[PDB]
């Protein structure tokens, strides 16, 4: 159990 | 994993591996990474 990534875009 | 290679990937929806390969899938449209699939664990279950 965990919580996804900080995402990001280049 | 029922997520199968049937379809890549839905419009902003990329997906990309964590510290392992906890393939999570990004949204662009929303952007937002989530660990289900936007193709194929989505609101949908029947």
């Amino acid at each position: 159990g965990t919580p996804p990534p900080p995402y990001t875009v280049g | 994993f029922e997520i199968p290679d049937d379809v890549p990937l839905p419009a902003g929806w990329e997906m990309a591996k964590t510290s392992s390969g906890q393939r999570y899938f990004k949204n662009h449209i929303d952007q937002t990474t989530t660990w289900q699939d936007p193709r194929k664990a989505m609101l949908s279950q029947m």
